């Protein structure tokens, strides 16, 4: 009725603060990861000089 | 404004206890007396200092209520007793 | 979970047949443990036969040794199926649980039979062959999940509260794995940012120097009685056993892929002796396959390589974290628009109140500066 | 041609964007009920018992 | 040059793109007041790392699918000096390409 109830309100301020650390890492590793994948595709200037070569120009 | 407690303090002031880290600091330099963020706290000088807070009315922009889904978890089992009841 | 009436019913008519089934997986049960233990003392190592003593540093305490104590026959599966191993491991629990109560039974005559009224109540310590139906069993199922979830809590919680306070981890990875470990169910850990914790707690506790009350939380959170508990090497020794079938069976699954071929309700089973798919949470093969997946690469190739698994109380914390279910939260957030201090209205506030909402309400600027002002008139007239 | 090459890369970056969208909400519902208690707690009506549930 | 085709996969959930960007236009909408700018230098908040996250996920698949809608791709995906240049880059193709078109056709 007295002790433990006491003890667990002290408790409470430095759980809450590191819990709410623990989120803040949690979304910085979620932003972290994300990287914008630059695609290539086959440059179409080699497309027309095929074609030329199948005219047999 | 009404005469309500608030967090309790242990007679203690938190810009020089052992967790003062865990007290949100506001723009005066005084550590809140709880982890919620507090712009009026005061810090009073008897024998042993001791820090404040006064409750006042001021409004915050209240983001709209969300899904049940979202917060909601409905793991309750049949030895747990909420706060409120043991209260 | 809670005695009931109905359970003390099912119990009571099952009582008899429920017993004689018992003692045919009795007879079962000592088969199979004669042909491991004669399979253990012929191709065992020296130290497993010879039971090396390990003694702790501080108080030179003999417990277990999870290299030397503990060894994984890769060729059991010659003299022994996975599905022999599952049983004799059921069978072990339900003849600790009836053992205890035997015991009970012999040591105060005819005065535990109240005892026995309480006991056959619940479904909690009554052994699985009291249920002759697949209701009664889903029933029996779900109080040792219950028992479970009650227990792992606190166990998980001494663990992780224990090594925070007295010690830090060394490096990033190590903090990640630490700070992953004991996440929620609903969320899924990846078992290879997980096992260098495995690493980190054998530097600060192995199983040899496990103490006695974080052996009593992991007792209870197995399903295995601890009253009485007595010295830590006696549940210890049942522990050790249990996990040395576990993974006898998981490299024989491993290394035969059974569990591919394994049925719905088998694989169910076997994950859930492992503490890894609760029944009550409804999974399907995808999420029993998932779990188990994870479980085997937690164990590392170093496990199929050499029979070593990682630190068990990391292995135990990791696999009951499913059981850690998410801190329960009902309520419409609506019920946050009351008051809590509405009685205390009618008493108004006193002089020290009312002084301190006026210096530190919002005209505490002004009073400040007033006082301030005052104060430093007052001491040039002193002076 | 192009659209069926890069479809799978669009699938699974579809259903990781939902998972994502699902997992942000929670956070926006703790914040929501971290500044009603906050407001709570500023009028002096807070018990640490509501908090804590 | 690519190769064979990639593998099916089969979408755990059902849902189409513009679902998708509506609902994350709803869920940024709500938070538009508490949302504050800040300096690019200074530390972002948990509505800005939520939008930014989204958008940039968002806008790939787009640019992915075919929608070349540069004023937006330029703001929630561009993140290195290399990313302007992928830009600049991809900017000159677009009108070279509907130049020629347009003078083919002519
Ligand atoms: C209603 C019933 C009433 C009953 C009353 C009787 C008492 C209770 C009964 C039992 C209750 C149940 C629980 C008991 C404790 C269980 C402990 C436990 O978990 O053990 C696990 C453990 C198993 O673990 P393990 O891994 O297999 O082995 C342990 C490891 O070695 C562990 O490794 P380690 O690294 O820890 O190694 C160390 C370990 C090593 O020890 C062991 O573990 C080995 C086993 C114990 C060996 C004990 C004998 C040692 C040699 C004695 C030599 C005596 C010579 C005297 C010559 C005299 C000549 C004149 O411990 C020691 O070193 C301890 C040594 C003992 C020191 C004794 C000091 C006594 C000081 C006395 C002061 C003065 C007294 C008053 C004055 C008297 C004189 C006037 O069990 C044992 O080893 C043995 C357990 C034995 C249990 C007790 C059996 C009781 C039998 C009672 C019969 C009589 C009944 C009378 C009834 C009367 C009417 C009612
Ligand atoms: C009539 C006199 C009464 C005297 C007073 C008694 C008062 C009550 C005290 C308790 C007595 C025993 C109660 C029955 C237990 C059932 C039998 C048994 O041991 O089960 C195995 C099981 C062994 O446990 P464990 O942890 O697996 O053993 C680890 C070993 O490494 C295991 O080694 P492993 O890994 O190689 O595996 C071996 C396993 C492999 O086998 C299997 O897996 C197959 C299954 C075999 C076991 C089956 C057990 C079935 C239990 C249920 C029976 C049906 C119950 C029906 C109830 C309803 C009836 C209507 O086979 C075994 O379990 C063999 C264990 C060693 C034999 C122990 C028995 C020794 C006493 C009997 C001989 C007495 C000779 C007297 C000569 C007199 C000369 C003058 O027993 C237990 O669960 C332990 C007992 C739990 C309660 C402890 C309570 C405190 C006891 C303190 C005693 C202190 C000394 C006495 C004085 C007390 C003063 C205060
Ligand atoms: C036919 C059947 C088949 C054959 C038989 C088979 C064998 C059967 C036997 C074996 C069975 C084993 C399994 C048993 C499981 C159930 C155990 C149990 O009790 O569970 C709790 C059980 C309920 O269990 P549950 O609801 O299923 O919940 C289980 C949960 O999982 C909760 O689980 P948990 O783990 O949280 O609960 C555990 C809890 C278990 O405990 C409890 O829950 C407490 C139970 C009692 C609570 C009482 C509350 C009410 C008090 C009322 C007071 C009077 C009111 C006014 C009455 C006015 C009347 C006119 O705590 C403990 O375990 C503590 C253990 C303490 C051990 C003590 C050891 C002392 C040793 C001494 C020191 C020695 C040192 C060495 C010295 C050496 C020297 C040489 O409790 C009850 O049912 C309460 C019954 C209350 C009865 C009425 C009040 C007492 C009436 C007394 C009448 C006296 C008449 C004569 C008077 C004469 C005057 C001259
Ligand atoms: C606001 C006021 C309210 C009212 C207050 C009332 C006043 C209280 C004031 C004092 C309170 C504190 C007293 C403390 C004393 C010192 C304790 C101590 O040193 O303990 C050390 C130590 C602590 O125990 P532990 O094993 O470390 O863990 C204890 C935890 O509670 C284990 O917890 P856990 O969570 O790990 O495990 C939970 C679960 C785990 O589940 C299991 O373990 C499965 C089920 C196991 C069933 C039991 C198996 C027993 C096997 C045999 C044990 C050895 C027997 C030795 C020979 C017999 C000796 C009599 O176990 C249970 O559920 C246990 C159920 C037990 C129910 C009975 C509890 C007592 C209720 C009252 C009944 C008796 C009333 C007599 C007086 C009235 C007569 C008219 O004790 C032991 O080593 C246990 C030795 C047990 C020996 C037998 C009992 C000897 C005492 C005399 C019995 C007399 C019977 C009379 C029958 C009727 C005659 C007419
Ligand atoms: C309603 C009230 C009614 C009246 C009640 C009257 C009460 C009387 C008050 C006085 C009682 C004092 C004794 C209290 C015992 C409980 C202490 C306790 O729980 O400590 C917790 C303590 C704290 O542990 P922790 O802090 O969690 O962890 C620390 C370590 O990590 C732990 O790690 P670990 O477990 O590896 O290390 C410990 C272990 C390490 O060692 C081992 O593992 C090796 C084991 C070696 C065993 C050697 C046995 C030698 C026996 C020789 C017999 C030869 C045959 C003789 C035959 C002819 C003569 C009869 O060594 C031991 O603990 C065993 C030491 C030797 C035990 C001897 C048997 C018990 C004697 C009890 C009577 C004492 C005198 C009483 C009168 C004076 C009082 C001032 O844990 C233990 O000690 C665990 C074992 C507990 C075993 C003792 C209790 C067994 C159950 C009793 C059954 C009989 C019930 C009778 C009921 C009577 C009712 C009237
Ligand atoms: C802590 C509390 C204390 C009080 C209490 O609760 C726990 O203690 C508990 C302990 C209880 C007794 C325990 C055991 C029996 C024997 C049984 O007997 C079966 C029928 C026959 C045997 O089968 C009876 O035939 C006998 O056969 C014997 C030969 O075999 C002959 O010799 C004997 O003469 C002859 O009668 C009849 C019931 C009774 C008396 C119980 C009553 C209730 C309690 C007093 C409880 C009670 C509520
Ligand atoms: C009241 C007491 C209750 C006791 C309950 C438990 C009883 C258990 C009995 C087990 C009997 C096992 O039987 C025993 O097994 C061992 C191990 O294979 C055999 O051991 C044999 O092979 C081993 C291994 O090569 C050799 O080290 C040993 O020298 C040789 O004898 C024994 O020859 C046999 O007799």
């Amino acid at each position: 009725d007295i002790m433990v109830p006491s003890f667990v309100y002290n408790k409470l301020p430095v759980i809450h603060f590191l819990q709410e650390k623990r989120a803040e890492q949690k979304l910085r590793r979620v932003l972290d990861e994300t990287y914008t994948e630059w695609t290539e595709e086959l440059d179409q200037a080699h497309v027309t000089d095929a074609i030329t070569r199948s005219l047999n120009i | 404004v009404g005469n309500g407690p608030t967090f309790s303090t242990g007679g203690e002031c938190m810009n020089t206890c052992d967790i003062q880290n865990a007290f949100p600091m506001n723009d005066r330099g005084v550590r809140s007396s709880s982890p919620f963020q507090e712009p009026n706290t005061a810090i009073y000088d008897s024998y042993l200092a001791w820090t404040y807070f006064q409750p006042m009315d001021v409004h915050i922009e209240k983001l709209p209520a969300p899904e049940a889904k979202y917060y909601q978890r409905h793991t309750k089992k049949p030895w747990d007793v909420s706060s409120t009841e043991l209260t | 979970m809670q005695g009931s009436w109905s359970v003390l019913k099912k119990n009571c008519s099952n009582f008899f047949p429920g017993l004689l089934a018992f003692a045919q997986q009795t007879q079962e049960a000592y088969g199979i443990w004669l042909r491991i233990y004669n399979r253990q003392q012929k191709y065992g190592p020296t130290d497993f036969v010879e039971q090396s003593e390990t003694f702790s540093p501080d108080y030179h305490k003999r417990f277990h040794s999870q290299d030397k104590n503990m060894w994984v026959d890769k060729e059991l599966c010659t003299e022994v199926s996975q599905k022999e191993v599952a049983r004799l491991m059921t069978y072990k629990l339900d003849m600790w649980r009836m053992a205890h109560c035997a015991g009970a039974l012999l040591a105060t005559g005819g005065y535990a039979i109240p005892f026995g009224l309480f006991w056959l109540a619940n479904d909690t310590w009554v052994p699985s062959s009291f249920n002759l139906t697949g209701e009664e069993l889903r029933a029996w199922r779900e109080a040792q999940d219950l028992y479970r979830y009650r227990s792992a809590p606190s166990y998980l919680t001494d663990t992780k509260w224990h090594f925070d306070f007295h010690a830090y981890p060394w490096n990033e990875t190590q903090e990640r794995a630490w700070d992953d470990l004991f996440e929620k169910n609903d969320v899924r850990r990846d078992p290879k940012v997980v096992r260098p914790a495995a690493e980190m707690y054998d530097g600060f506790i192995k199983f040899e120097l496990i103490r006695r009350k974080s052996l009593r939380h992991l007792c209870r959170s197995m399903n295995i009685p601890t009253f009485p508990m007595l010295a830590r090497l006696c549940n210890g020794t049942r522990v050790r056993d249990y996990w040395n079938l576990a993974w006898c069976e998981d490299y024989m699954v491993i290394t035969q892929r059974l569990h591919e071929s394994m049925t719905d309700e088998e694989l169910y089973d076997y994950a859930w002796r492992r503490y890894l798919a609760p029944y009550d949470k409804n999974l399907n093969r995808e999420q029993l396959m998932e779990r188990v997946e994870d479980y085997f690469e937690f164990l590392g190739p170093d496990f199929v390589a050499h029979g070593k698994a990682p630190n068990l109380v990391i292995l135990t914390n990791y696999v009951l974290g499913y059981y850690n279910d998410p801190a329960y939260l009902e309520g419409d957030i609506s019920e946050l628009d009351k008051n809590d201090y509405d009685h205390l209205a009618s008493w108004g506030k006193d002089a020290f109140l009312r002084r301190l909402e006026f210096e530190n309400g919002p005209l505490r600027d002004q009073v400040e500066a007033h006082t301030q002002r005052l104060l430093a008139e007052r001491a040039a007239i002193a002076k | 041609t192009l659209q069926q090459y890069r479809r799978a890369s669009q699938d699974k970056r579809l259903d990781d964007l939902v998972d994502l969208l699902e997992r942000f909400k929670p956070v926006l519902a703790r914040e929501a009920i971290m500044q009603r208690l906050t407001i709570k707690h500023l009028e002096g009506q807070l018990g640490v018992w509501r908090y804590m549930d | 040059y690519k190769g064979e085709v990639p593998p099916h996969y089969t979408r755990k959930s059902s849902a189409t793109i513009e679902q998708v960007e509506k609902e994350i236009d709803a869920l940024l909408g709500g938070a538009e007041k508490l949302r504050k700018t800040s300096t690019d230098d200074q530390p972002m908040d948990k509505l800005t790392l939520m939008e930014r996250c989204l958008r940039h996920a968002l806008w790939s698949y787009h640019k992915e699918e075919g929608r070349y809608d540069f004023d937006q791709i330029g703001r929630w995906v561009v993140y290195t000096p290399e990313d302007e240049v992928k830009l600049a880059q991809l900017k000159r193709e677009v009108e070279a390409k509907e130049k020629l078109a347009a003078l083919r056709k002519r």
